[PDB]
RNA sequence: AAACUCCAUAUAUAUAAUUUUAAUUAUAUAUAAUUUUAUAUUAUUUAAUAUAAAGAAAGGAAUUAAGACAAAUCAUAAUGAUCCUUAUAAUAUGGGUAAUAGACGUGCUAUAAUAAAAUGAUAAUAAAAUUAUAUAAAAUAUAUUUAAUUAUAUUUAAUUAAUAAUAUAAAACAUUUUAAUUUUUAAUAUAUUUUUUUAUUAUAAAUAUGAAUUAUAAUCUGAAAUUCGAUUAUAUGAAA
RNA sequence: AUAUAUUUUAGUAAUAGAUAAAAAUAUGUACAGUAAAAUUGUAAGGAAAACAAUAAUAACUUUCUC
């Protein structure tokens, strides 16, 4: 069917492949998800104020 | 049936002599101090060797330089032998006897088994 | 003549139902050939390493700051500067 | 002197020189033990014929000049 | 590509343990005791049934001997060689033998007939025939912690049992204990429910003692209080005997290696060294007419040691450690042996042997008819060497020239 | 051609203060045989067979003619003719003569049990020959916990030799072991085969043959061992 | 730590992006995008394998900020 070096070729390409790897999706509760966007947002504008200053500077 | 570090052995097989038969880093005199570390009688057979013994004989392989780590430094010479500009890794290159032999005639198992790659 | 490895029937990735190859990554402490250590993340696993040869103790990287071991040791009564002085005579080349 | 006692085969040559000022070093010897003295000095090892060009590794350090300046050339067959 | 009735060995091994015996004329010869000894003093003479048990028991009869001849092993009794021996046995003090001689002049034939003489004169029997087995590596050994030597738990099991059958169970069950004894028991009966087997010291017996059955580590522990039991008892009289001592005496290191690869001293063993013992005035025996009796073999080495032991040559100091051992020596100066030389057979004694070899049938036909008796006597003492009857016997037999 | 010759043999004589001893020898000189005699049985006085009595009496070496093969040699050496004479003459340093597809001779070692290996110190039994361009004994040290063996180193005792050394000859013979081989081992019992027997359990095509090939470490000779030498050790263990 | 039973995993295989000029379904429809050449480079790589880079931001919307 295959040969030694066939199977660690194989083995290597599993290495990089998505199949069978991957968890569960990342599912949040509405309240939750809120809480996510409050954090990204606030970072998000706390990352152009910092840009800003250097830029400024 | 005798199992041991993954070569198999027939019962009977005197254990220092099938050692030294069987694993690569060992000869005679390495086989009995082995023996002698472990206490067997010398003419102890194979088929007497009991589980723990046979496993301290395991233990006793593996702290040894032997088998498949042996063959890679013979392997490793070699490679540095071929390395630098070498006769003898030339030699070794073209499958002719390295040990300043002659070849007009009488050369055959130095063009058998003179690689870079030796052991097999 | 050509060796291949033959493909299968191909799986359908469907449109938004795509994920981001995010692969199992571990946090390696290298320290280099002086005590300086930094983190990376990597695939292999091993929490540790120690570098012998790197760019801080390179040369290039800093020009401010086993034959021949095997010589060392087997020649070592001898102690083999001026054994150097004694055996170059510049006449005969 | 191969025994480990009384070597190694030391030769005279021009080493200062050459460690002073890249000048190969055309060795006619073929049979001075290579140094730690000497490596990454330029040596023109004779070959019987023509003089050849090597830079000494650290690789070298136990062997013979003469090991490497290949003396034969490579063998071959004219298949008529 | 073997059956059970087709013979497999070699030569030597054949004729000893292929039973050729079988094909052999009955022989109505006389018996062998040493009280009746005027009555048959240069004749030929079988053995009792009971001596026979116990010799065979023993390891008397060998394989390089042609006993295969008879029906069973036989000898002649001797008036220089054997019956000799017997008195200064009797009569010493000492009681402290080696058989000493030429290869094939009878050593072994010898011992056999001092063994029979101790089983028909009420005595108990230690034999060690062939020390090879305990000197040379070829069965397991162990370190033993109370007793600091090594102890060889598969000979001395052997031997015990050998101790047990060749000696009759009524002379043997008559001593009493001295001490207590504990042992492991190794039993496939009682192994969960008796951990230990208990010896008292007067209920319990020496007979008891030996059919004990421990673990290999205790072995040498029974053997070690066996001895002792033996030493102390003055009821039976102890022969010890060891034929082929001069393989002791030569391999003075055995094969056996210790957790450093180096090779085990024989008095570091426990067989070798209770040997020792035993030859030197050391484990002394409670009673008297208990004798020690080596016997030399020609098939063993050679060297200094022998000769320097007993009163031969001046002890060479400079001379090597393989060629001669002073701690032996000295060993058997201080157990007082006086050797015994055996002599070669007379003419009278040859010719004797002659004639009941023809009468058992073992002659050839070219040796019987149209030839002379006495003079094919004299032919076969001229090939033998004088009287060598190993020799002899094989000029006899074994010619076919 | 044979014979005389040499070696070897048998005998005799001589010599050797039987410590240069081996007189069981060595070496000069002889003698001895290409053996002799007789009885018979076949073929024609003899010649082969047989038998007998007399003897130590039986080999090997050197010598290979004339002619021939335009056999081999101008590379042992010499000489004719011919060619080279700053080169075809002379010296040094290195390399080569040891290159490797196939092929061809000679050998060596093998492919295991009518055959291989360990061991054998009152050291089983030889001959012939070498040692002032040397032979190297005993003994110490390391490889190697005993020591022996084998190999090196250390250092030279003896003798330039019937005196000492090279050198305890080896097969032999003896004990032990030996895979292929569940044709054995080891646990139990077993017993008048006990270095062994029987019973019942477990023991499941290159080895404990061979030594090519290679790796590393040492040693030897030499001023020098890379091409390109010889040992020893630890591994490697083709082919057959 | 280990034994048995009952399960669970390991068949290890690529696209992860509405992919966009390597090759592959050549007719429908829906959505989206832009090629090529030449030039400057870069491990074997060379005239010729692959990858990168190579026109202009006025005005507008949102975000942060002086
Ligand atoms: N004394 C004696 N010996 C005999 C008699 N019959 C046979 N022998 C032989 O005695 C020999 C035993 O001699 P032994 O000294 O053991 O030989 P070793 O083993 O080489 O020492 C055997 O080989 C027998 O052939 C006999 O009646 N009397
Ligand atoms: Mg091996
Ligand atoms: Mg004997
Ligand atoms: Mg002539
Ligand atoms: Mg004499
Ligand atoms: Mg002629
Ligand atoms: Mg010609
Ligand atoms: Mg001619
Ligand atoms: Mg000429
Ligand atoms: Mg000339
Ligand atoms: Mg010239
Ligand atoms: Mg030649
Ligand atoms: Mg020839
Ligand atoms: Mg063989
Ligand atoms: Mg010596
Ligand atoms: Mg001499
Ligand atoms: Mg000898
Ligand atoms: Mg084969
Ligand atoms: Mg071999
Ligand atoms: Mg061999």
């Amino acid at each position: 069917s295959l040969s030694p070096l066939a199977q660690r070729v194989v083995t290597q390409l599993s290495v990089m492949s998505a199949s069978r790897k991957q968890p569960k999706l990342l599912k949040l509760a509405r309240e939750d998800l809120i809480k996510h966007q409050t954090i990204e947002k606030c970072w998000s504008i706390y990352q152009q104020q910092q840009r800003e200053r250097r830029n400024l500077q | 049936v005798v199992h041991i570090l993954g070569k198999g052995f027939k019962g009977k097989e005197v254990i220092k002599i099938a050692l030294a038969s069987k694993f690569y880093g060992i000869g005679k005199t390495t086989a009995e101090k082995i023996c002698s570390k472990l206490g067997f009688y010398p003419w102890m057979r194979m088929h007497q060797l009991s589980e723990p013994q046979i496993m301290s004989i395991a233990s006793e392989l593996s702290t040894m330089t032997i088998e498949g780590d042996a063959r890679a430094i013979v392997k490793d010479n070699i490679a540095l032998k071929r390395k630098i500009g070498s006769y003898s890794g030339m030699r070794h290159t073209l499958h002719l006897p390295v040990r300043g032999q002659h070849t007009r005639n009488n050369a055959k198992t130095a063009r058998k088994l003179n690689k870079i790659d030796r052991r097999g | 003549t050509r060796i291949t490895l033959p493909r299968r029937p191909a799986k359908k990735i469907q449109l938004g139902k795509s994920r981001p190859a995010i692969y199992h990554q571990f946090n390696v402490k290298m320290e280099l050939s002086d005590g300086s250590v930094v983190i990376r993340r990597s695939q292999y696993p091993k929490g540790e390493i120690r570098l012998i040869q790197d760019q801080r103790n390179n040369p290039l990287w800093n020009p401010s700051r086993g034959s021949l071991d095997r010589f060392n040791k087997r020649y070592s009564s001898l102690f083999s500067t001026v054994e150097l002085s004694e055996e170059n005579k510049k006449k005969t080349q | 002197s191969r025994s480990v006692w009384k070597g190694p085969n030391i030769v005279p040559l021009p080493i200062r020189e050459a460690m002073t000022k890249g000048t190969p070093i055309r060795t006619n010897a073929r049979a001075a033990t290579i140094l730690p003295q000497f490596v990454g000095l330029k040596f023109q090892i004779h070959n019987g014929k023509e003089y050849v060009p090597i830079e000494i590794s650290e690789d070298m350090v136990g062997h013979k000049l003469g090991e490497f300046a290949p003396t034969r050339k490579r063998f071959s067959y004219t298949q008529t | 590509r073997v059956t059970p009735g087709s013979l497999y060995k070699n030569w030597t091994n054949t004729t000893h343990t292929a039973q050729l015996q079988q094909t052999a004329v009955p022989l109505a010869l006389p018996i062998f005791n040493f009280d009746d000894i005027s009555k048959t003093l240069n004749k030929v003479v079988s053995y009792s049934n009971k001596q026979y048990k116990s010799l065979h028991h023993l390891g008397s009869f060998k394989k390089s001997q042609f006993n295969e001849l008879f029906q069973k092993p036989v000898c002649l009794v001797r008036e220089d060689a054997t019956n000799s021996f017997l008195k200064k046995l009797v009569s010493h003090p000492v009681k402290k033998f080696i058989i000493t001689g030429e290869p094939g002049v009878g050593k072994t034939v010898l011992l056999s007939q001092a063994h029979a003489y101790a089983v028909d004169s009420k005595q108990i029997i230690i034999n060690i025939s062939y020390p090879e087995l305990f000197l040379n590596g070829r069965n397991d050994f162990s370190y033993d912690d109370d007793l600091k030597l090594f102890i060889q738990p598969m000979y001395l099991k052997k031997l015990i049992r050998k101790i047990l059958k060749a000696n009759d169970p009524a002379l043997l069950k008559s001593i009493e204990l001295s001490k207590d004894y504990k042992f492991s028991n190794a039993n496939p009966k009682n192994a969960s429910v008796k951990p230990f087997v208990t010896l008292n010291k007067t209920k319990n017996t020496v007979l008891d003692l030996l059919s004990v059955m421990t673990h290999p580590h205790n072995r040498g522990k029974l053997m070690k209080a066996i001895i002792d039991e033996l030493s102390v008892q003055s009821k039976v009289p102890i022969m010890f005997t060891v034929d082929n001592f001069s393989k002791v005496l030569t391999t003075a290191y055995s094969a056996y290696r210790n957790t450093e690869n180096k090779q085990i001293y024989s008095l570091d063993l426990q067989m070798g060294k209770l040997m020792m013992d035993i030859i030197s005035g050391e484990t002394k025996f409670a009673n008297g007419e208990s004798s020690t009796i080596l016997a030399i073999s020609g098939v063993d080495r050679t060297n200094k040691t022998l000769p320097v032991a007993l009163g031969k040559i001046p002890v060479d100091p400079y001379v090597t450690r393989y060629h001669y051992e002073p701690k032996f020596v000295e060993l058997l100066q201080k157990g007082n042996v006086t050797e015994f030389e055996v002599p070669k057979l007379n003419k009278q004694e040859v010719n004797e042997l002659i004639d009941y070899y023809k009468q058992s049938n073992v002659l050839l036909d070219k040796d019987i008819t149209g030839k002379k008796w006495e003079n094919l006597i004299d032919e076969k003492y001229f090939l033998s060497g004088n009287g060598n009857p190993r020799e002899l016997l094989k000029s006899l037999v074994l010619s076919h020239r």
